[PDB]
């Protein structure tokens, strides 16, 4: 059988929501850290 | 680039309990010791005489280590 394309859809939100979760989580903003001194 | 951000539960409390333990026990830690190293080094420990003819001490002076 398979899904239903209900839970194919919510899946595929799911994919949105995760990948732009997962591309935030890999920090570059040229700096990740900053040593006081 | 490459490296992902890591999760971490807290560190400022920590750091900041330990390094305020080691300073407090430091402040007279290093004192205290500098203190016992001048004592033992500078007034002597004593020496082992024995009781003279009729001459009766307090109740100190029967002891090894100044301080003490």
């Amino acid at each position: 059988s398979g899904y239903t394309p209900d839970e194919k859809l919510r899946l595929q939100q799911l994919r949105e929501l995760r990948r732009r979760w997962l591309k935030d989580q890999e920090l570059s903003p040229r700096e990740p850290v900053l040593p006081p001194r | 680039g490459k490296r992902l951000f890591i999760i971490k539960p807290s560190g400022f409390y920590d750091k900041r309990f330990l390094k305020l333990l080691r300073f407090y026990i430091l402040l007279t830690g290093i004192p205290v010791v500098i203190g016992i190293t001048l004592i033992n080094v500078f007034i002597g420990e004593a020496e082992l005489a024995e009781i003279p003819e009729g001459y009766v001490p307090e109740h100190w002076e029967y002891f090894k280590h100044p301080i003490s």
